């Protein structure tokens, strides 16, 4: 798609019309568009930092900047093949955003498959309003999950209570587990209490599941009989 | 595995919409009767009920009972589902 | 009594779902369904007809890369090995 | 996130409590701390769920039928019930009980007096609930009122979670029969969630938890506390939550 | 109840695109550049069509080209070309 | 910065995977993060993803792989059955313990293997569960026999005193129709992450 | 209120209607009681209470989902300057940039509303209609949800020929006098076309630039930004992000309308 | 003064019909909680007030749906405004 001249040069085209006398009366938008000009500078702008990491895009490590011996003990005395190629496309193509937390997230759900079954609302509430002190896991607006663990790990890393990342992660995991156990106990005892004081639940979860299975089975059975009849004939 | 991307086509549409309907009951009965009359001589009473069933089937007309719209979804969603590069 | 094709046997350790009992599940299962792939040049197996015969049709034809599902280079090596085999007595 | 609502003349309440029934400390224990705690617990339970958006009453109604997630129901029930109780208490936002309300009472309790009804309520409170609970005077789809006790976080609204009597202790034959009838009714509902229709509305909630009385009245004298509450409650509020 | 062609054009432009009719009538002056007769081989037969191509322009750097076409006689095609030209007026530097 | 906010935010929180949504093989645990909406957000087709999701979907839960693909459609499946299996398991209340003599992993470079249970149960084994009728010794659960028995979102090995002919042989391969009661003995968990339950048929 | 309500007898129970009324009364007074729920997103609240252009932040835009661009494989490289980076196989739109463009767009929307121009909100996607209509109501403006018939501005006399035109004060009072048949047949062109899916209605954009009308559009990471006078970089696919931007624009135009009304009164 | 279109739907395909639907939709929204418990104008009859030649079957069916639901509001709870809006049809 070519860069369209005629979408942004509107006021100029109308100003010409007004000058001529093709237009007797000025549009409502004319003064407003004059006051607030369009961009009209549709450039490819280069980028020098990856925002997520903070790696430098533009720079090249020199031969003089690498004085000491390489892996396999060879001193770099020349530019290599890649150091001669003009790496301009890297300045312009947008950076792949990388986070240390993504790896931790991946690890957590590998270690805890059934944490995936806990449903996750992705529809954000005000991201600016929140204010979580990751001294502890249990934040108010946020629920208990692998995310909270990971945030705790990051906090530990920052504060240097656990200098190592792995140890901090383990600690966060152990904090999580206790909380989860407590949550589990809460629900069961609440259920027990309800049973004791004459509460009545019409459909339990397992009963519901059985009912759901039953309809499917009924559907299958009629179909299966028809299929057997077809096979016979 | 080996993915296969098509070029830009005029219109994604099944070439022939074979419906794949079931074969006729009357025809089947007639074939069965024919098979029976292969064996057992010309007209023995092993195929006494089969002939009657055939007659019942082919009383009002020679055959008993007398389209697949997949074009609509392909036609609709071709432009989306393309990996056609921008304008 | 009923045939095996119209009833999905859920394995012992597995999870299931209400849907999993259905005809539609069985249909879905029906729809959705080695040493050379492991990463060793097939031209070691030219004195091993037993293993090379796996990559060959009942008559003796070599199977296509669409069928066998190999890396192109690895497929061509396998083919070479097979042809070497049949040049020799063995295979 | 669920947070406690701002009561009218809050600073005055903090300074004093409630003129007759609750002290400055005793009111703080029942509301300014306990209610807050409850709200925090409810938030913790329902942080990332779909329940976060809903009000406590609506949460309770959603949850009532589910056997699991009873903790959420309990918390939601408590929060709503406690604020009803506080609303009943409040001095302003002298008012007498309404004429209509009195006529309804008369219709219900065999033409008895309001003092007699109060006395019957306090007797019920004394006898029925052991430990914690709630004491409601409710109104159902049949226009007559009746007294409804609940054993800790039992709602007056939805009869399967009335939580009206304790099966931890021994029970009567009549009570058992009533339970069986309720269960049958529940089974008759025929929905996927399995939740009956019910139109019970609370007119006078009272908080029989120890968070209200225990500071002021000690471990005994819960009956006395209940009597005091009945004597001095916001009647305008009660009148408002009476007519259809 | 109720040059002329140019006035009618101007009026039509004023309806369609809010352009000043009086300006179109007076200051703009047109000039035909090409005036073909053109045809299509239809099953019916050879179907002729009058093609015009008509520059219009106020003589103060405001100019527009326009083309128009009619199966009926060339006057209609020229009118259409004129219309097109006035729609496409353009300030040259 | 914006980058930091993005890293924090709820789409970054969902750990990425390109596992099949349709996997006809053996499913021992959840593959994908289940994602729910509220009813209000569903009503205006918003799931907190890149795009709107089709109005044909009326279920509140789903599973996805890609926010947007080359085909101009998010790769999703509207189902969250795995949560219900977990909830069923919780209801059954049979605590998972390692049959091998080992310490409970929740108490005390990276190991990708499943730490104890995958988090379907954080229940501890030592508790009893009282009721009006009394202290429940035997856990009663309804299930279906297949030929193995399907018991509340899990397949389980079964044992009995005598094989009942009247129920079985009357309908040999339609045993799935009739729901039978079960007494669940214990739940062990193997290295692959499969929950190996063991039930007992009651009559 | 409720004049046809037949109330049940005092000895009898409540009727169905009476019961419903009682429930409504309960809901109004004492249902929303136990707590108040601060810091949570209600979808409807973005349409009926959108924030002013000033008070919008990057965080709010991110919450809306405006940052989520089309895809890595569906990239129009024309839009390169707007994009921040890629993540989850998706280009992510620089949101400070988005903010500045939105503000610029909001200001021009306000200006034309102040001048008494015809603003036209174009939104062909499924869920967009209601919010679009609300925005059109907010400023005394116009909208299109059902498809844009090609040539509404270029071929106005054929398409928009047989619909009623009106007269208007310096205020917005109909001043109902009879429009002459010559007075009626002239085209009534918008002074701002504002689209929510420019990629889906290229035609409308083309018409606008031919018809000499400034235009605003939510340019996603696959859309051509040169095709419009005032592009707002952002997520056009999700319904809520669009509504947020649209609602903001409506609010900006509403303000300008209010200012115009005030100066008329003066 | 300014010459300006009447209907906010002016630029849409069938503006009059859209406007008519909008009022009914607004009413439904207003009285959406009111509990629910025939002789509607024809397609041709509706066209004369509505779109005319631009009226489509789908649009008419939608209009009917909108009217029917409004009508279904329990007669005791119904409003004067609703009945006035339905009077037309
Ligand atoms: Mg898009």
């Amino acid at each position: 798609m070519k860069i369209q001249t005629n979408a942004v040069n509107v006021l100029q085209r109308t100003s010409a019309y007004l000058k001529s006398g093709l237009l007797k009366e000025t549009p409502a938008w004319y003064n407003v568009v004059a006051s607030i000009p369009p961009s009209t500078k549709f450039t490819r702008e280069p980028r020098f930092k990856n925002p997520s990491n903070g790696h430098i895009i533009g720079k090249l490590v020199d031969v003089t900047e690498q004085p000491h011996a390489n892996n396999k003990g060879l001193y770099k005395t020349r530019p290599n093949s890649s150091d001669k190629r003009v790496g301009v496309k890297r300045l312009y193509r947008p950076p792949k955003l990388t986070y240390v937390e993504d790896r931790l997230r991946s690890l957590f759900y590998k270690q805890h498959p059934w944490e995936l079954s806990r449903p996750k609302i992705l529809v954000e509430n005000e991201i600016g309003d929140e204010n979580y002190d990751w001294s502890h896991m249990l934040q108010i607006g946020r629920p208990l999950d692998g995310e909270s663990v990971i945030q705790r790990t990051m906090y530990l890393i920052k504060t240097k209570q656990y200098g190592d990342m792995v140890e901090a992660y383990d600690h966060a995991r152990y904090e999580f587990y206790a909380l989860r156990m407590q949550e589990e106990t809460e629900q069961q005892v609440a259920l027990e209490e309800a049973e004791m004081f004459g509460s009545l639940f019409g459909v339990s979860a397992i009963e519901h599941g059985i009912q759901k299975e039953q309809e499917v089975l009924d559907v299958w059975e009629k179909k299966v009989v028809e299929e057997t009849e077809l096979m016979a004939a | 595995p080996p993915v296969y991307r098509l070029p830009p086509l005029p219109r994604l549409k099944v070439k022939k919409p074979i419906i794949r309907q079931e074969a006729n009951k009357c025809l089947v009965l007639m074939s069965n009767l024919l098979q029976c009359w292969s064996s057992y001589g010309h007209m023995s009473p092993k195929c006494a009920g089969l002939v009657t069933e055939l007659k019942s089937c082919t009383s009002e007309s020679a055959l008993g009972k007398r389209k697949s719209n997949i074009n609509y979804h392909a036609a609709r969603l071709y432009d989306r589902i393309n990996g056609k590069p921008h304008d | 009594k009923i045939d095996q094709s119209l009833s999905k046997k859920l394995p012992k350790g597995t999870i299931y779902d209400p849907f999993d009992f259905s005809m539609g599940r069985i249909h879905l299962d029906r729809k959705y369904q080695d040493i050379m792939k492991s990463g060793a040049n097939p031209l070691e197996f030219y004195a091993r007809p037993r293993i090379l015969s796996r990559y060959v049709t009942s008559t003796g034809r070599i199977q296509h890369r669409d069928i066998t599902g190999l890396s192109a280079k690895n497929q061509r090596r396998l083919s070479k090995a097979i042809r070497r085999c049949q040049a020799i007595g063995l295979m | 996130i669920h947070v406690v609502p701002k009561l009218p003349n809050s600073k005055a309440l903090l300074q004093n409590g409630v003129p007759n029934i609750l002290s400055s400390s005793g009111f703080k224990t029942v509301w300014f701390d306990y209610q807050r705690y409850l709200c925090d617990k409810l938030t913790l339970a329902t942080a990332g769920q779909s329940l976060e958006s809903y009000y406590p009453f609506h949460i309770l109604l959603k949850t009532a039928g589910n056997p699991l997630q009873s903790n959420i129901f309990n918390l939601a029930s408590s929060i709503h019930n406690n604020h009803l109780f506080v609303e009943n208490i409040l001095p302003s936002a002298k008012t007498e009980p309404s004429r209509l309300f009195l006529s309804k009472i008369k219709d219900s309790f065999n033409g008895s007096d309001w003092e007699v009804v109060k006395e019957e309520m306090i007797y019920r409170a004394e006898n029925e609930v052991l430990g914690q609970g709630w004491l409601f005077l409710v109104e159902n789809n049949e226009k007559k009122l009746f007294i409804l006790t609940s054993n800790n976080n039992g709602t007056p609204y939805y009869f399967p979670r009335n939580q009206s009597f304790d099966l931890n202790s021994a029970i009567s034959i009549d009570e058992f029969a009533t339970l069986k009838q309720m269960k049958e009714l529940i089974g008759k509902s025929t929905k996927l969630n399995g939740k009956v229709q019910d139109w019970t509305m609370p007119i006078i909630c009272v908080n029989l938890w120890d968070h209200a009385y225990l500071h002021d009245y000690g471990v005994g004298n819960r009956s006395k506390y209940v009597k005091n509450v009945l004597d001095n409650l916001n009647w305008s509020v009660v009148n408002n939550r009476i007519f259809s | 109840l109720p040059k002329s062609k140019s006035a009618d054009v101007a009026a039509g432009l004023h309806k369609q695109t809010g352009v000043d009719p009086d300006y179109i009538t007076r200051k703009l002056t047109m000039k035909p550049l090409v005036m073909k007769r053109v045809s299509n081989q239809t099953g019916k037969g050879k179907i002729a069509s009058f093609y015009a191509l008509v520059v219009v322009g106020d003589k103060n750097g405001m100019v527009g080209l326009g083309e128009g076409k009619s199966r009926e006689e060339m006057s209609k095609a020229i009118f259409k070309a004129h219309w097109d030209a006035v729609r496409n007026l353009k300030e040259i530097p | 910065t914006l980058a930091e906010l993005l890293g924090r935010s709820r789409i970054a929180q969902v750990a990425n995977n390109h596992k099949p949504l349709t996997y006809t093989g053996k499913k021992f645990h959840p593959t994908h993060q289940i994602i729910e909406t509220k009813p209000s957000t569903l009503y205006r087709q918003e799931w907190g993803l890149k795009s709107a999701i089709p109005s044909k979907i009326k279920s509140r839960y789903l599973v996805y792989n890609d926010l947007d693909t080359l085909e101009r459609i998010t790769t999703f499946e509207p189902r969250g059955g795995t949560q219900w299996n977990r909830l069923r398991f919780q209801e059954m209340g049979v605590p998972i313990v390692s049959n091998i003599g080992r310490q409970n992993p929740f108490f005390k470079k990276f190991n990708t293997e499943i730490i104890g249970t995958g988090g379907l149960s954080y229940s501890l084994p030592g508790k009893l569960k009282n009721s009006p009728n009394g202290v429940i010794q035997r856990t009663v659960v309804p299930g279906r026999i297949l030929n193995l028995a399907a018991i509340g979102g899990f397949v389980a090995d079964v044992v009995f005193f005598q094989s009942p002919p009247s129920s079985f042989n009357s309908m040999g391969d339609f045993i799935r129709m009739k729901t039978f009661l079960f007494e669940i003995l214990e739940a062990s968990m193997e290295k692959n992450g499969s929950v190996s339950m063991h039930a007992r048929l009651l009559e | 209120p409720y004049p046809n309500l037949i109330p049940s007898a005092n000895d009898k129970p409540y009727s169905s209607q009476e019961l419903f009324l009682r429930q409504l009364n309960h809901s109004m007074r004492t249902a929303k009681l136990g707590a108040t729920i601060s810091k949570v997103y209600y979808p409807h609240k973005d349409i009926f209470y959108p924030p002013l252009p000033e008070n919008i932040t990057v965080e709010s835009l991110m919450s809306a989902g405006v940052h989520l661009g089309q895809s890595t494989s569906l990239w129009r490289s024309s839009t390169q300057s707007y994009i921040y980076g890629e993540y989850k196989g998706i280009h992510i739109i620089d949101l400070n940039q988005t903010l500045s463009y939105l503000k610029r767009a909001a200001k021009v929307v306000e200006g034309v509303s102040e001048s008494g121009g015809i603003i036209l909100f174009l939104g062909t996607r499924q869920g967009q209609k209601r919010g679009l209509e609300e925005a059109a109501k907010k400023t005394h403006g116009y909208y299109v949800s059902t498809r844009w018939i090609p040539g509404t501005l270029t071929n106005s006399t054929e398409i928009s020929g047989i619909w009623e035109k009106q007269e208007i004060d310096s205020n917005d009072n109909p001043t109902e006098r009879a429009l002459s048949p010559n007075e009626t047949s002239k085209q009534v062109k918008p002074d701002l076309l504002v689209v929510l899916n420019p990629t889906e209605n290229r035609n409308a954009l083309l018409e606008a630039i031919k018809s000499r009308v400034p235009t605003i559009a939510i340019i996603d990471t696959d859309s051509e930004p040169s095709l419009v006078t005032y592009p707002i970089p952002g997520n056009d696919d999700s319904l809520r992000s669009v509504n947020f931007l649209l609602g903001v624009l409506a609010r900006a135009g509403q303000r300008g309308l209010q200012n115009r009304l005030a100066r008329n009164n003066e | 003064r300014r010459i300006v279109p009447k209907l906010a739907t002016f630029y849409s395909a069938n503006p009059n019909h859209e406007d008519r639907i909008n009022r009914l939709e607004r009413l439904l929204r207003k009285y959406i909680k009111l509990p629910s418990q025939a002789p509607w104008i024809s397609f041709d009859e509706y066209a004369l007030i509505g779109g005319g030649t631009k009226l489509k079957p789908t649009q008419y069916t939608q209009l009917l749906y909108m009217l029917n639901k409004l009508h279904n509001i329990d007669p005791q709870l119904t409003n004067d405004e609703i009945t006035s809006e339905l009077s037309q049809y």
